[PDB]
């Protein structure tokens, strides 16, 4: 039923940037059937085998003085270069989130949901206040969700039986607004 | 416009 | 670290297909389409700030296929062992009646990168304006993929994401319906 065996080879060149381009590190990785076999780590400057399968390639590639010179240099020619190219629309991308509050039930209301949609980048702080007192216990969340199209979303819920006369406020802080967003949900 | 660079895969050892 | 940029390629036999894409912090920047031999940007505004020479990517894949036959042999022809995906269906944003939305079917933590995905509206397969990402990388060397179905949310309709993969017994149906 298409039961034929599969053989899979994957390559990853990862550039890791710490504090801008101040410190950059390269990992070239060769992966056979989901096991990494050889790797080039800019911090070593030679290939090392990771499994027995990789030993031939590491020895062989380490003989090509040309290849090695090229990769050692790659942290300039490839990583820092590309960072430059894309910086303007990847690193500095900001997309403000949309915030909605709305009541709910649990698998008469018992749940206040605070939805935060369509923001970038991923890091956000969402908090619940009753009048002015932050509510910490009884908050549950979906955690940060990535949509795959350069936005994120999250739901942050608060288990409460809302008493009338109280104001619940969901407050969001995010690198795209220079002042926190709020949404009230009264009585 | 900047041009993105790529790294070239190099051939392994055969027998 | 602040950020990571991954150039990620693969080649898979016997299906004889390989992708080449760039990832920034887990989002796709662009892939190269082996079929139409050109570069495809994940968002239009990217292709008007930067560009990439697609040709060289084919060069890499040809090499990758070469290497794949070398490894298949060197490993004494031992094949990949299937890892079945996990799937959740999600909307783009909280749904309001008669405003456009998108159903997201998120397929995660599986290998090899071959998965058949079909959308179902009230049980009939539907395909109008659907779209997909390429297979995206993970640090464990499994894959992720997103499938998209734009829709006008109504009381009437129920939707399903059906995912078939070699690692699963029967296929996975993941349900969604307006509340």
């Amino acid at each position: 039923g298409d039961t034929r065996p599969r053989f899979l080879w994957q390559l990853k060149f990862e550039c890791h940037f710490f504090n801008g381009t101040e410190r950059v590190r390269l990992l070239e990785r060769c992966i056979y059937n989901q096991e990494e076999s050889v790797r080039f780590d800019s911090d070593v400057g030679e290939y090392r085998a990771v499994t027995e399968l990789g030993r031939p390639d590491a020895e062989y590639w380490n003989s090509q003085k040309d290849l090695l010179e090229q990769r050692r240099a790659a942290v300039d020619t490839y990583c820092r270069h590309n960072y430059g190219v894309g910086e303007s629309f990847t690193v500095q991308r900001r997309v403000e989130p949309k915030v909605t509050v709305y009541p709910s039930k649990t698998q008469h209301h018992n749940l206040l949901v605070c939805s935060v949609s369509g923001f970038y980048p991923g890091s956000i702080e969402v908090r619940w206040f009753r009048n002015g007192q932050e509510e910490k216990a009884g908050v549950v969340s979906t955690g940060l969700i990535q949509n795959g199209d350069w936005t994120f979303q999250t739901l942050v819920m608060l288990e409460t039986v809302p008493r009338s006369g109280e104001v619940y406020t969901c407050q969001v802080e995010h690198p795209s607004v220079t002042s926190p967003l709020t949404v009230e949900w009264r009585a | 416009m900047g041009m993105f660079n790529m790294l070239s895969t190099v051939l392994g050892v055969s027998i | 670290e602040e950020h990571v940029i991954i150039q990620a390629e693969f080649y898979l036999n016997p299906d004889q297909s390989g992708e080449f894409m760039f990832d920034f912090d887990g989002d796709e920047i662009f892939h190269v389409d082996m079929a139409k031999k050109e570069t495809v940007w994940r968002l239009e505004e990217f292709g008007r700030f930067a560009s990439f020479e697609a040709q060289g990517a084919l060069a890499n894949i040809a090499v990758d296929k070469a290497n794949l036959e070398i490894m298949t042999k060197r490993s004494n022809y031992t094949p990949i062992t299937n890892v079945p995906p996990e799937v959740t269906v999600l909307t783009n944003s909280p749904v309001e009646l008669r405003e456009p939305n998108v159903l997201i079917c998120f397929i995660d933590k599986f290998t090899p990168p071959v998965v058949n995905v079909t959308w179902l509206r009230n049980g009939k397969p539907v395909t109008t304006g659907v779209s997909e990402t390429v297979f995206l990388p993970r640090e464990d060397h499994l894959f992720r993929k997103f499938h998209y179905l734009p829709f006008l949310p109504s009381t009437e309709d129920v939707y399903d994401c059906r995912v078939e993969h070699w690692g699963l017994d029967e296929p996975l149906l993941k349900h969604w319906e307006f509340d």
